[PDB]
């Protein structure tokens, strides 16, 4: 199995997201996580999902060419949340 | 006047896993949701037909509410060529009210 | 062999026209394309091609049945492709959070 | 003019080896 | 419509190995394949860098869907420059 | 404030919703954009769809009742509730053994099993 062959490739690997954040909302979500493992995975995997939305969000903004120092603004991030299932739509000029 | 009949749902499953079977509270759920889909398919495929104030039902119409709710494209049936994609009908008004959050923003 | 060496010649000689994606491609931008993209879009769906008989051939190898391929085997190739997001529609709004 | 004949020849046989009858399938 | 990719497909389906006389209506399903991969590759390549068609964008969707549609993009890209080297 | 936005308050104390959040009218506003701004959506598909030049009324009017099912899906009528209920309540309640410990419903519907875990090599 992948799963198992994968998870010694982690022993190595330190997550930005500490496992008290992940082991809080995986309280939330129904379960105490007993092994720290489980939460260094479900912790990779949600680190992931932010680091590609952040990065499609770069490669938006280094189409548009202004090279020196990249905002995070909302246009380039709304097209970026789009092609995972986050669809966003803030208003602008109330009347 | 049945349209799924028991030995076509069961080569379903064997096209899939050759040892598994199914229930019959499951073979009675999965003949249910078949029937039930195929009216929710027509009844908002008809109001489709007739916006476009015809009363033939198309296979243009049946196309358009699988792909934007069940994310199903039919391969074999071949359509019309698509018209040129128009892009952004930005109006007037838009061009001059956004060219207003930028005056503020900036000066 | 010598059926080997026949296939291999159609693996690689066969493409799509540039004379037609170039008519099929502008009539969805409405102006003019390049030499550049016409060469890379006749080249991806070629892959695309190879993406579903390869995969055609696998729904055909494991049901009980042999190389002709009937229409069986290619609306499940597109079925399993679709469900590992190979084939692309834009037309729905998916949503992850329910 | 070496290069205008000789794209023509590689579509050429592709007309003479495959598909040499037409099928069908119910 | 016509089918614009009758005689072209037959052989492509060949080279990936299915026969020498595929069915009619396996060449009907893989010809509304290609016409809709081209749309939905057109569609969504004009909203994205420029409301234009330059293929600088065509190679954005090809990372992170399958990755034999780039590497075999980079490759019809280099040997342009090397069949024009030749000349 | 402006005049959706002061309209915004009179519908919530129109409510029950006397003391709300300051955020709540920043997100009811933001739920009202997207909400028409997805029905103009659908109803830009539908004018194309019948072939017409502008998005007419009975475009709106079948955008409106087009995704009244997959985006607002309702809780199950009260025509249905009572049909599902007086078949259920019609067979008999069961009688009780007398003496079986723990009284459960059969494994496969409980949650206890013997709940395993990976050997920390």
């Amino acid at each position: 199995t992948p799963l198992v062959d994968f998870l010694m490739q982690l022993e190595d690997y330190t997550p930005t997201i500490p496992d008290a954040v992940t082991g809080y909302y995986l309280n939330r979500a129904g379960f105490e996580a007993s092994d720290p493992r489980i939460i260094r995975l479900i912790s990779l995997a949600a680190q992931k999902f932010i680091s590609d939305i952040a990065n499609d969000a770069l490669q938006h903004c280094k189409m548009k060419g202004k090279d020196r120092k990249y905002t995070l603004t909302m246009e380039d991030l709304t097209p970026a949340l789009s092609e995972y299932g986050i669809n966003v739509k803030k208003p602008h000029y109330f009347t | 006047n049945q349209v799924l009949t028991k030995k076509k749902l069961q080569d379903l499953v064997r096209e899939v896993d050759p040892n598994e079977q199914l229930d019959e509270d499951v073979e009675e759920m999965l003949l249910q949701i078949a029937d039930d889909f195929i009216e929710s398919v027509v009844t908002a495929a008809c109001q489709l037909a007739r916006h476009r104030k015809s009363s033939t039902l198309e296979v243009k119409d049946v196309q358009l509410h699988l792909e934007r709710q069940w994310n199903m494209w039919i391969p074999g049936f071949g359509s019309e060529e698509i018209r040129p994609y128009k892009k952004a009908c930005t109006t007037e008004a838009h061009k001059q009210r956004m060219a207003l959050i930028r005056k503020t923003t900036k000066k | 062999s010598e059926e080997q060496l026949n296939r291999y010649e159609m693996y690689r000689r066969s493409a799509f026209p540039k004379a037609a994606i170039k008519r099929l491609i502008q009539s969805i931008t409405g102006t003019s394309v390049s030499q550049n993209v016409v060469i890379a879009m006749s080249g991806i769906s070629k892959v695309f091609v190879g993406e579903v008989v390869e995969e055609a051939l696998d729904v055909c190898e494991k049901w009980g049945e042999m190389p002709p391929l009937q229409p069986k085997h290619m609306r499940e190739a597109v079925r399993r492709l679709k469900s590992k997001g190979q084939i692309p529609n834009s037309k729905h709004k998916k949503i992850i959070f329910f | 003019v070496n290069l205008s004949e000789e794209s023509a020849r590689i579509l050429a046989t592709n007309s003479e080896l495959v598909g040499t009858l037409t099928r069908s399938c119910k | 419509r016509k089918r614009l990719f009758s005689k072209e497909l037959r052989c492509m389906m060949y080279g990936f190995g299915d026969d020498q006389n595929p069915y009619t209506e396996s060449v009907d399903i893989l010809e509304d394949l290609v016409i809709e991969f081209i749309t939905e590759m057109t569609h969504k390549a004009m909203s994205i860098g420029r409301q234009g068609r330059v293929q600088v964008e065509d190679i954005v969707f090809l990372i992170r869907k399958d990755p034999r549609k780039f590497a075999r993009v980079k490759d019809l890209l280099t040997m342009n420059e090397e069949l024009k080297r030749a000349r | 404030m402006p005049k959706d936005a002061q309209m915004m308050a009179q519908i919530l104390k129109d409510m029950g919703i006397t003391e709300y959040e300051p955020r709540v009218i920043n997100q009811m506003l933001e739920f009202a954009f997207r909400y028409v701004t997805t029905i103009l959506d659908d109803a830009k598909i539908y004018s194309s769809h019948a072939k017409k030049a502008t998005v007419d009324a009975d475009d709106v009017r079948l955008a409106i009742q087009c995704r009244a099912d997959q985006s607002f899906t309702s809780p199950p009528p009260r025509d249905f509730l009572l049909d599902i209920a007086r078949q259920r309540n019609q067979t008999p309640l069961p009688l009780i053994k007398p003496y079986s410990g723990p009284r459960l419903p059969p494994d496969r519907y409980c949650l206890t099993a013997p709940n395993y875990r990976l050997k920390s090599l």
